[PDB]
């Protein structure tokens, strides 16, 4: 559905 | 001092309330926190630097003891809403602070908040849904805790029949994070969409979950265009055989992969594909013709399909070209 913007996964 | 008033605001909220022999003490008890959440939301959106430390174990704990509750197989919506709105402005605030949070959010936390997505109330879980997309974007810590038991909530689904009002709501914050995810992709993530995401499509209450489904499987194909095979063969396995009305989602997934498919790949897959297509073409269902049908609307495949039109016309026609 969209709606939520990206999550930039990058070391932990 | 502000900052003490902000905590006794809060502690006033924590307090649960019932009145039987007096329905109007309870109406203003209720507009009493009503109206002191709304107070607290306006505080902590527009005013800067009002988030200091001591604040945080009384925000935490304020929304413990309102939300965190057992599931009735809500009512007082009016007073659930303010509190994940007002939890939800705090995250978001530019005075958040990760790194002294981390304390009072821990594991425990984010499993409890877990339990409602359960929930029956669409709006609840849409609450839930943002608020679990940002603890992920910034608690570095929880990222892999919170993968954990979402695989096991999906695999709870699919195998041990742990129905899930939430399926949907999770769906779509997965495709918030595999949209950025990283250069190569690990195997963790690889099987989670060969042994998980696929799988998916083979539980009933598909109709419900199947559009934010197929994002994530899109998404998927997207970052690494290597996993469009094993993609597509399994959802011709796991294509309903039998004519039925759910077909047109599937049309409506395969249609939703083949916008973002690499040609190279394509063609690794264009044969089992088309035998099924035209056998959709076929069907004694309507819906499900026009659907197959109108993939001819999407330029895209009109290339891919002259390009290869040496093997599909065969497949489609059979009865106007040969091999």
């Amino acid at each position: 559905f969209s709606g939520l913007e990206p999550i930039e996964e990058e070391p932990e | 001092d502000q900052e003490k008033l902000f905590i006794q605001k809060l502690r006033q909220c924590c307090v649960l309330f019932d009145f039987v022999s007096d329905p109007l003490s309870d109406l203003k008890w209720k507009e009493v926190k009503r109206a002191a959440l709304s107070e607290m939301v306006e505080y902590i959106t527009h005013n800067r630097n009002v988030i200091t430390e001591p604040i945080y174990p009384e925000v935490v704990h304020m929304f413990a003891v309102n939300m965190f509750r057992t599931l009735p197989p809500e009512a007082a919506w009016p007073h659930l809403q303010l509190v994940y709105e007002f939890f939800l402005r705090f995250l978001e605030s530019p005075d958040f602070q990760p790194n002294i949070a981390k304390k009072y959010i821990d594991q425990k936390f984010v499993l409890q908040l877990l339990e409602l997505f359960d929930s029956e109330d669409p709006r609840e879980r849409d609450f839930l849904k943002t608020t679990l997309h940002r603890i992920y974007g910034k608690f570095l810590g929880l990222r892999a805790y919170i993968r954990k038991q979402i695989n096991n909530i999906f695999y709870r689904f699919i195998y041990e029949t742990e129905h899930h009002n939430g399926i949907a709501e999770l769906l779509e914050i997965l495709g918030s994070i595999i949209n950025g995810f990283a250069l190569p992709l690990k195997e963790e993530h690889k099987i989670f969409l060969l042994k998980v995401l696929l799988p998916l499509h083979k539980v009933k209450s598909l109709s419900v979950y199947h559009p934010q489904l197929a994002y994530c499987v899109v998404q998927f194909l997207e970052k690494d265009s290597t996993l469009t095979e094993p993609v597509v063969m399994a959802l011709l396995k796991y294509w309903p055989k039998t004519h039925s009305p759910k077909e047109v989602m599937f049309l409506n997934e395969l249609e939703e992969i083949l916008d973002v498919i690499e040609p190279s790949e394509f063609v690794k897959i264009m044969e089992p594909l088309f035998r099924q297509l035209a056998k959709c073409v076929s069907s004694p269902h309507f819906q499900v013709a026009e659907r197959a049908l109108y993939y001819w609307n999407n330029e895209y495949i009109m290339s891919l399909i002259s390009d290869n039109a040496a093997k599909i016309l065969p497949i489609m026609f059979p009865s106007l070209y040969r091999n």
